[PDB]
RNA sequence: GUGAUUUCGAUUAACGAGAUUCCCACUGUCCCUAUCUA
């Protein structure tokens, strides 16, 4: 059914912390390729220290397309855990 | 339908096809066999680095189908001599 | 190959016959381009004519911008679904099947081509290759 | 008629820059472009071209050019060398690196 | 080195990995044929010079081969030889 | 030539093997076989299957690590052709591969 | 020192070559002309290379760089990059990246001291390009047009655009580049030029079809006489009032 | 003799192994065949 007019590279990359505070992530989830990683900023230092974030978060992270719905319900249990944090 | 030169599809009288003509000769060459039996041995592959000038593969790669074909050393043992006649 | 492209073209496995509907892949407002005839395309009885990538077309708009509809034009295709043998030896095929509006002598209508660009196409078609972003 | 004159200014415009400080970009000439001889198409001593190689050889479509004699090697005899790419399932290139 | 070309330095003979099917392994001289001919494996085959004297530049430019492909024709072969499938797996439960 | 490296399962890739899939954002996937390129269109993933040196390297049953492995990489910036150089890489090549 | 020709009776120079001012890179298929039309001119002054990327002839839209270095992108060989090592001198970089926008010479359009991209390119590109290149990256859009390398011809002396440039586009890119800009056409009216021309600051080269005054206005812009200047605008203007 | 009912000879909801033109979905009907089991 075409291509988007603004979209060039078909590519689609946003924030981990932009996925944390978005209200709806579904979407997100369907239309985003990669979740980027900041190392110098202090919501990731935070969320560094995890249980979840380690092991293959990152792995599932990088790529989204890929993905089966285990690791995106896996993703979803990581964003639930952040936004916990967060007379 | 089919080529109508390869009548009639019966089947070959001997499993050792005939060779029904030779190079013709030239007396003024050495000695030499004009053909060789071998056994067909399976197919591969092969990478060849093609040299051909005007060809767009020209000074670049090309993956070949090929055949082997299991040729040891033949045992002469025997001559026979022909004739020509108004036959 | 036509008049316009640069060159001989081997062949291609077929992967779009006549009346299929690819994506648009150029700016040029159309979002679909419906296959009416295959341009260079030899004759058999009872066959249907396809097209393969670097292949000219003759498509018509069916979805898109009211002014590029109701008109055929060309079109050159630029990624199948397809798989087709590269001949330096990989069989490969893309996600889906785009092609870009042009004129008879193979320039493009648009300004820019989205997605990856067969390989074979953009070698082929010069303007295609100078408006492609991603070439494989 | 005054209507063409707005179509005449976006063609013959032409915009200078605003010299934007100090830095200096200065046009690159190499010396041996600066010393080299204008090629006459029509003079007896003048340099063989690569279509006249090509001709004297074998002719468009079959002469066949060597890639590897404008090679730059510390040694000549390089020149003419096979380089290895495959050995034991391993990328030669790839552990290919100086020390 | 029968497999082993001037760019592929794997020392290694025509067979592939396994054996051929239906046919053992080349211990004789072989001729390597580009494409296909009639016939199946097992077959006698004869091998004639060419009737005539060929004009195309096909029968004159020289082959360069790059790799022969030595891979198990059993199944979809992943591996030139032996030793590069035990390289790559590791060590397996009866090597200990 | 390039052997490369399944997407899947990491097994080799040689000419003509296998099958490349190129996605929309323009990255390419080299299967070794179909079994790989299979499961990949199921979208099953390959660190949890056993069978892979993803999985096998993620859970510790082989070293990921290693002085040996970080020799061969893939070289983005090319050095000038050298006999000397070639000759010493064939002979290095043969003593990594016995020391890992 | 601005010639005509053709590849394969081919008008897009650019598609097929790449010019700077320390090298040449020539697609290799065919015959000779081609590579024998650029040595007429350049002589043995530079190197000039016959080159594949990817088993491809389209190396003037697939490769980007200036006299100083060369980019590759992720889809050329380790034996075209080796060849290209042998081929230059050391005084040239060449780096071969992992871009998902392939086509370097369409992202790009840069020359000695400054390199316009594509805007969508990441910022491991940029730093590649301000790295290898010495050059420094603006992402802009020239009159709103992806591939930059495709629709400008660029050089040290000046740069030619397609003439649906606006004005003000053409003011902030001629500021941004520090070269005299003009909107113009080659090859016959075609709006890809920097696709349709190969130029560096001492030569260049267009297709056959290239009409006088268009190359006329090329000579002009890219200053390849000495005794012209940049103002002979002045005197070409009868001539292009009257085309146009 | 007409065949529900209503409304204005026309019209009418519900229903039909009744008739006709299309749409989505689907597909070996087809391009163009190929293979497996009894
Ligand atoms: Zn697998």
């Amino acid at each position: 059914q075409g291509y988007e007019e603004g979209d060039n590279l078909l590519y689609h990359e946003t924030s981990i912390l932009d996925f944390v505070r978005t209200e709806d992530p579904i979407s997100m989830l369907g239309e985003m390729n990669k979740f980027t990683i900041d190392e110098n900023d202090h919501e990731w230092k935070i969320l560094k220290k995890l249980k979840q974030t380690t092991d293959e978060f990152r792995s599932c992270i990088e790529d989204l397309k890929v993905l089966g719905k285990k690791d995106f319900k896996m993703i979803l249990r990581w964003r639930k855990i952040a936004r916990e944090i967060l007379t | 339908h089919g080529h109508l030169g390869f009548l009639p599809r019966k089947r070959a009288a001997s499993i050792r096809a005939r060779v029904k003509a030779f190079p013709k000769d030239d007396r003024s060459k050495p000695v030499a066999l004009t053909s060789f039996l071998g056994y067909k041995a399976g197919m591969t592959t092969i990478v060849r680095d093609l040299d051909r000038p005007g060809s767009k593969f020209h000074k670049r790669e090309v993956v070949e189908a090929v055949t082997v074909v299991d040729t040891p050393p033949v045992v002469v043992v025997g001559v026979v001599g022909y004739v020509e006649t108004p036959r | 190959s036509g008049n316009g492209a640069q060159g001989t073209k081997f062949r291609i496995s077929l992967g779009l016959p006549v009346g299929a509907i690819m994506n648009c892949a150029d700016n040029s407002g159309a979002r679909n381009l419906y296959i009416i005839a295959v341009k260079g395309s030899g004759s058999r009885l009872n066959r249907l004519p396809a097209a393969s990538l670097g292949d000219m077309v003759m498509a018509t708009v069916k979805k898109g911008k009211p002014e590029l509809r109701k008109k055929v034009m060309p079109a050159i295709v630029v990624r199948q679904a397809k798989s087709w043998r590269r001949r330096d030896g990989v069989f490969l095929y893309f996600e889906d099947n785009a092609g870009v509006i042009a004129n008879p002598k193979g320039e493009m209508k648009g300004s820019a081509i989205t997605g990856p660009v067969g390989k074979e196409c953009a070698d082929l078609w010069p303007r295609v290759a100078s408006n492609s972003g991603v070439v494989v | 008629s005054q209507s063409r004159i707005n179509n005449v200014l976006n063609k013959i415009h032409v915009a200078q820059p605003q010299a934007r400080d100090d830095v200096k970009r200065t046009p690159f000439i190499p010396e041996s472009v600066k010393n080299l001889k204008k090629y006459d198409p029509e003079d007896p001593n003048r340099r063989k071209l690569a279509r006249d190689i090509e001709a004297e050889n074998g002719g468009a479509g079959v002469f066949n050019v060597n890639l590897k004699d404008k090679y730059l090697l510390e040694d000549d005899e390089w020149k003419n060398d096979i380089m290895p790419e495959i050995l034991d399932g391993k990328n030669v290139y790839d552990f290919l690196d100086p020390e | 080195a029968n497999g082993a070309t001037s760019f592929d330095r794997t020392k290694k003979t025509i067979t592939p990995m396994g054996g051929f099917v239906h046919y053992g392994e080349i211990k004789n001289d072989f001729i390597m044929v580009k494409g296909c001919i009639p016939g199946n494996r097992k077959r006698i085959v004869t091998l004639r010079k060419s009737l005539y004297t060929n004009t195309s530049r096909k029968a004159l430019e020289e082959v360069s081969l790059k790799w022969i492909d030595t891979a198990s024709k059993f199944g979809k072969g992943r591996f030139q030889t032996p030793a590069e499938k035990h390289a790559f797996m590791g060590t397996l439960k009866k090597d200990l | 030539m390039r052997i490369y490296q399944c997407h899947f399962c990491s097994s080799p890739c040689y000419p003509g093997h296998g099958i490349m899939f190129v996605r929309n954002d323009a990255k390419e996937f080299r299967f070794c076989r179909s079994k790989c390129h299979k499961a990949f269109k199921q979208r099953r993933n390959p660190r949890k299957l056993k069978w892979t040196k993803a999985f096998r390297k993620a859970a510790g049953k082989e070293l990921a690590v290693d002085s040996t492995l970080t020799f061969a990489q893939r070289r983005n910036v090319p050095v000038r052709y050298n006999r000397e150089l070639v000759a010493t890489t064939l002979k290095a090549m043969a003593r990594i591969e016995e020391i890992r | 020192m601005a010639t005509r020709t053709q590849f394969e009776n081919s008008n897009e120079i650019g598609v097929f070559s790449k010019l700077t001012n320390t090298y040449c890179l020539v697609a290799v298929g065919g015959s000779e002309n081609f590579y024998s039309a650029f040595e007429a001119e350049l002589g043995d002054a530079i190197p000039i290379v016959h080159t594949t990327i990817a088993g491809t002839r389209i190396i003037g839209r697939m490769t980007a760089g200036n006299r100083r270095g060369l980019l590759v992108p992720t889809q050329t060989t380790d034996q075209e990059l080796q060849h290209l090592r042998n081929s230059l001198p050391d005084s040239v970089k060449i780096q071969r990246v992992e871009e998902r926008l392939s086509a370097l010479g369409n992202v790009i359009c840069c020359n000695d001291y400054v390199a316009l991209v594509h805007p969508d390119i990441d910022r491991e590109t940029e730093e590649l390009i301000s790295d290898v290149l010495g050059v420094e990256v603006f992402r802009q859009t020239i009159s709103g047009n992806i591939l930059v390398g495709s629709y400008c011809s660029l050089s040290n002396q000046g740069g030619l655009v397609h003439p649906q440039t606006s004005v003000q586009d053409q003011e902030e890119l001629s500021s941004l580049l520090q070269v005299p800009l003009v909107a113009g056409t080659v090859n016959r009216g075609s709006s890809v030029v920097g696709a349709g021309m190969v130029v560096n600051d001492y030569l260049a080269v267009t297709g056959l079809d290239t009409t006088a005054p268009e190359l006329s206005v090329i000579e002009s812009i890219f200053r390849l006489q000495d005794a012209q200047p940049e103002s002979i605008s002045g005197n070409l203007r009868d001539t292009l009032i009257e085309t146009y």
